[PDB]
Parts: C-alpha cells; structure tokens; sequence
C-alpha cells in the first residue's frame, strides 16, 4: 500500500516543477536576448561615426 | 552609446541559446564583448581646427583657404544597417517562446496539477 | 678572504655540481628503469596480496627490513631503521632479516 | 668591469653568437636568449616579437626543460603534445637554418633571406603545428618558411 | 589599509611559502592556498608597462582579491577580469566608485555593492 | 642652485600620500611626498618607466585639484642619450605630462660637471 502513495506525490510535483521552470525561464531569457540583439548593432554604429570624425580631421 | 540592457542580458543572455541559434550564440556573446569594450574607448569626435592661426600663419592662404571652404562644406553619411530583421524576427521568436510553448505548456500543467488532488492519497 | 679560498670552495662545489649530476642522472636512469620494469611487477606484487588481503593471517608469534645495500643519497634506510626499531619494541620474536645491508 | 657595464646602455640589441646552434650544425648559429634588445620588451616593441617569441622561446626552452628529460627517458613518455612541441620546436629550429649566398663556399647552397612576416607566419604554422606531419628536417636550411613547406613535400 | 594591511602581510606570507613552501615541496592546504590566492594576488599586482591607475580602482581589484574572490579562477585570467570589470565599474558602478573615492575609504556597504558587482561581474567573468 | 635643505623647524614631517598609479607601489612602498626613496633597478626593466607610468599617473592629478597636492615632476636625466630620452620625451610629450613637467637632461655624452650639476640644479627648481 505505503509504496504507491508517496510515489505518487514524488511524481507529481517533479513534473509540476520541471515544466513550470521551462515556462518560467524562457520568458525572460528571451526577452534577455532581444535586447542583447538590439545592442550588438547598436553599438557599431556610434562607434563608426565617432570614428569617421576623428578620421577625417587627422 | 550604441548597445544598452534590455532585460537581465550579458550574462542572462550567454548561458542560454535557442538550439535553432544555440551553437551560435556562445561564439556570439565572445564576439559582442570585444565590440563592447572597443566602442566605449574610442574618442566621439576630434577637435574642430584653429582656423585663425593656419590660415593667419600658413601664407600659402590661397590652397589652404579653398581646401578651407572644401572642408567646410564636407557632408557626411552614417554606417549601414544589415541585420536588424534579427530584431524583428525577435518578436516571432517571443511569439514562439511564449504562446507556442506557454499555451501548450499550460495545458499539460492543467492536466500535472488536478491529477494532484487525489495523489495526496 | 680571498678568492683563493674561494676558488678552493669553487672548485669543488662545481666538482660537486658535476658530480651530483653523475650521480644523479645515473641514479635517474637505474631509477627510471628501475620503475619501468617496475610495472609487471608491480601488478605481480600487488598480487601477492592477493588474499592476505582478504584475510590476513595473525602470528601471536617476523620483522624483516629491505632496504638497499647502500643510502646517503638520502636518508632512506633512516626512514626503515625508523619503522624497524619502532617494529622491534611492539613484536614474539624479533629475528630479522635484512635485505640491503 | 665597468666597460660593458656601460655598453649595456649603449647596447640596444644585443647578439650573442652561439656555438650551441653551431654546434647544431645549424648556421645561423645565434642564441634567442641572448639575441635580445634591451627594448626588445613587448611594451617597448612587441609582443609579436615578445610573444610568439615567448612561445617559441618557450616552446625550446620548454622544450629543453624536457630535452633534459627526454636526454634521460628518450620521448615515447612525453604527451604527443610535448612530442609535437619538441618536433615544431625543431622545425623551427630548423627553420632558422637558412642558406648562405656568401658561403657556397660552406653551404653548397644559395643564401636565403626570408621576409619577416613570412618567417613569422611561418612559426605560426608550426606553432599552429600545421606542420608537424612534414620533414622537421624540410625546415633545414631554406629560405622562406613555405621553402621548408616545399621542401617538405618533395620528400614527403 | 583596509585591503592592504591584509594583502602586504599576505604577501608577505605568501611570500614566505613561495619562498619555503611548495616548488617541489609539501602540500599542506592552508600554503598551498595562500599560494594560490598569493599567486593570484601576484598577478594582481603585475603591471603592465605604460599602465598607471586610479586608487580607487586599484583598491578595488585589490580588495576583490583580498577578500578571496579568484582562487576558484585562475591567474591569467584574473587580468581579464580585471580589465573588463574595470570597465564595468567604471560604467556603470562609477558611482560606487566615485564614492569610494570620495570616502576614500571602502564602506560595507560598498563592500556589498562591489561584492556584487565583483561576484557577478566575476558570475559574467566565467557565465 | 646651492640652497640648503632647510631645518626641521623649516620642515615638517609627512602625512602627504602620493600616488604613483602604481599599485604595488601606492600600496606597498606607500609614499607621501618629501621622502626619498630609491629606486634601484635595471636595463630597462621598465626601471625607467616606472617613473614615466608614476608621472602619468600624476596627470589625473594636474588634470586635478589637489594643489595641496600638485606634483611638479622633474626628471632629472643623468646618462640617457639623447635618443633614450628621445623616447622617454617623447612619451611624456604625447602624456603631455610636460605641462606640470621638467625634464632636466645631461645624457649619456656630457661633460661630466654638467652631469654632476644638473641634479643640483633640477633640485634647485624644485626646491
């Protein structure tokens, strides 16, 4: 009998946890990663025309 | 200047990589990193000239003074999207990261949790 | 002082550096052969124990050092002479036998 | 003695011509820890020098801190690696061999010259152990580092 | 003071067991730690030529080795850290920064600050 | 240029710090500013530039407000050949250090009373 009844309880919330981790995370990691996104061209840009001013007065 | 924070990022971001991206991303963040550090060093914009004393003290005034005017006048552009579609493709990957998983997620949790109430026996 | 006495210290403390050496590449090399031949041996060996290991054997009644024949080039025999002094008060009968003299 | 002591100064590059190198048989015969420069220094020139160098300089150095090693164990004990080391290391060792048109005399050769990024690209490759499945010893006595690579490959 | 007592001493120590302790010697943890921290903290004050400083940030790094944070990281790669938490603190913890060189003198609190930005700058250093 | 070191009464002691940008040294040879302190060094250990680097860092210093604390740097160059202090100048120059800046220089040629002089007289200016 005893076996089954913990088993069970064991089971369930290890499936509870796990998909509401999955949910949880991709959230905001994807959200991390929009923005990460946004920056890795931004940054090249000011970068360029700042440079393209020095460039030209030396 | 160029990049920001968006969400939680630098170090949210590297761990973490969309298998359709995955392999990517982890040469990516490296990547990013050396153009972040590079960019903020740079200088922003030189001096602009003294003109009074060249043109005063460089009495070849007539080449200096039309090369002046040539200068002056000089029109600049700005550098050049490529990829930036990747942003926007962004908000189709948030679709997909949540609803197309979130929903179907949901519904499996719905099943996970009222199998639950009888299992506390 | 001078450099006499230096060169007399010098003289043999290079003679020693090469003579160290002599001894000690020499040493490497019984050495190094002396573990590499060591390996099926030290399977073997290993093997000895094979079940002494898995049960040794009491005598309520032999102490036997081995060592080498020779030492100071370390201290080597002292760490046995240690353990083998130490051995003699705790046993029985103490007859030894030596290996290495 | 005061003298040198002073040229040290007055010193800027430094050579030390090395019987060892001779002794390799290998004309050039120079020593590299002695072919220094008092600015040879990595911020004071470079690291490119300095380092690949360092890597290099290393890599025998390192190379006989294992040849003495090796000088008792022979090489089969060695990581591959430090195999591979000792072989580039060689190489490129070998790729300082360089021909003399001044001594055809000695050489039997034509001189070389190698052109420094050429030669430095060259220690890139073996240090990238690019090549390290070619005659160590195709890197004896040539000119540019692709003339070890060429005459590898005539052999093999 | 405050970093320096500890690390001129540890130094000092660290000096003494790169000096006795292990080359080819024992192996006693609490040497052999000091040496990896002491080796690390070595580095830490390992100077490029052409490399002068602010205090501030020198106290910092310091302090970030002082307090331990690099024995679980490895000596070269303490010097990327360095650089590049530099950068990040300059960015953005300038504040924290200018403050402790306006204190002129490091507060618990940033402490805590730094020790978080350390400890996830240090969490971006690896992750 | 003859001057003499005034008395203990026409002086007082240190609490000055100074700043060297120097971790290690800041740190570990911390020193304030009257204080003689040797540096002894070799062929270009940067044993040169640790001056260049500490006078650098002085830069922030003269680009600052501690006037109280405004190092005046003199180098007096003793033995540097024109070339050696080319360089060394040359550096400075581009730190433009040189604002806040002597360089009293006897290079390496020299008639030798020069050499003598110039620290005398480098010490004049600074006293």
């Amino acid at each position: 009998q005893l076996e089954e009844v913990k088993q069970a309880s064991i089971k369930q919330i290890q499936d509870a946890i796990d998909m509401e981790k999955s949910q949880q995370a991709l959230v905001q990691k994807r959200h991390y990663l929009f923005d990460v996104q946004r920056n890795n061209i931004a940054m090249a840009l000011e970068v360029t025309y700042r440079e393209r001013l020095h460039r030209v007065y030396r | 200047r160029k990049l920001a924070l968006k969400t939680i990022d630098w170090v949210a971001f590297g761990e973490i990589i969309p298998r359709n991206q995955k392999a990517v991303a982890n040469s990516l963040k490296s990547w990013n990193e050396t153009l972040t550090s590079r960019l903020a060093t740079l200088p922003e914009k030189p001096p602009a000239i003294d003109w009074a004393y060249y043109k005063a003290n460089v009495a070849k005034a007539g080449l200096v003074d039309d090369f002046e005017k040539k200068f002056n006048a000089l029109k600049v552009p700005i550098p050049e999207d490529k990829y930036t579609a990747q942003v926007d493709a962004e908000e189709k990957e948030d679709v997909k990261s949540c609803a197309e998983f979130l929903t179907q997620s949901k519904t499996r949790i719905q099943e996970y949790e009222k199998e639950l109430e009888k299992m506390r026996n | 002082a001078t450099l006499k006495d230096i060169t007399r210290r010098l003289k043999s403390i290079k003679n020693i550096q090469k003579i160290t050496k002599s001894m000690k590449m020499v040493a490497a090399a019984k050495y190094a052969r002396a573990e590499r031949e060591l390996k099926p041996a030290r399977v073997y060996g290993v093997g000895s124990l094979a079940l002494y290991e898995k049960a040794d054997i009491k005598t309520p009644e032999l102490i036997i050092g081995v060592s080498s024949d020779r030492g100071l080039c370390g201290a080597i025999h002292s760490s046995v002479a240690k353990q083998m002094k130490s051995e003699a008060a705790n046993l029985k009968e103490v007859k030894i036998i030596g290996v290495g003299d | 003695d005061p003298a040198p002591a002073t040229t040290f100064a007055h010193l800027d590059a430094t050579t030390v011509l090395s019987r060892a190198i001779a002794e390799l048989g290998i004309y050039p015969a120079v020593d590299p820890l002695d072919s220094t420069s008092r600015i040879m220094d990595p911020n004071i020139v470079g690291s490119e020098h300095y380092d690949v160098a360092r890597g290099v300089q290393k890599i025998l150095q390192d190379y006989k801190s294992l040849q003495d090693i090796i000088a008792i164990l022979g090489m089969d004990e060695l990581s591959e690696e430090d195999k591979l080391t000792v072989s580039r290391a060689r190489k490129i060792q070998r790729f300082l061999s360089q021909p003399f048109q001044v001594a055809e005399v000695f050489t039997g050769h034509l001189g070389k010259l190698v052109p420094l990024k050429e030669t430095i690209k060259g220690f890139q490759q073996i240090l990238a152990g690019e090549y390290d499945h070619l005659p160590e010893q195709a890197f004896y006595m040539v000119g540019p580092i692709e003339e070890a690579v060429a005459k590898a490959d005539k052999l093999a | 003071k405050q970093v320096a007592g500890t690390m001129k001493l540890e130094l000092a120590q660290y000096r003494e067991v790169a000096a006795f302790a292990q080359f080819g010697s024992d192996l006693d943890a609490a040497t052999q730690q000091l040496l990896s921290r002491g080796v690390r903290l070595t580095e830490l004050l390992k100077q490029g030529q052409y490399s002068p400083m602010a205090i501030e940030e020198q106290v910092a790094v310091i302090y970030a080795g002082v307090r331990g944070y690099l024995d679980k990281l490895e000596p070269s790669k303490i010097t990327k850290f360095e650089n590049a938490f530099l950068s990040h603190v300059i960015s953005q913890h300038q504040a924290l920064l200018g403050k402790i060189r306006t204190d002129g003198k490091i507060s618990e609190e940033s402490d805590a600050k730094l020790k978080e930005i350390v400890t996830n700058f240090l969490a971006g250093f690896e992750a | 240029v003859g001057l003499k070191a005034p008395g203990i009464i026409p002086r007082i002691s240190v609490r000055e710090p100074m700043q060297t940008g120097i971790k290690a040294v800041d740190s570990l040879v911390p020193i304030g500013r009257g204080q003689r302190e040797l540096i002894i060094g070799d062929r270009q250990t940067g044993k040169t530039s640790i001056a260049i680097d500490t006078i650098i860092n002085q830069k922030r210093f003269n680009d600052g407000t501690d006037e109280k604390k405004k190092l005046y740097c003199i180098y007096v160059a003793i033995g540097q050949k024109r070339s050696t202090v080319a360089q060394l100048v040359k550096r400075l120059t581009d730190a433009d250090a040189m604002k806040y800046t002597i360089v009293v220089s006897a290079t390496a040629s020299d008639a030798a009373p020069l050499q003598y002089l110039a620290p005398y007289s480098g010490c004049s200016m600074g006293e």
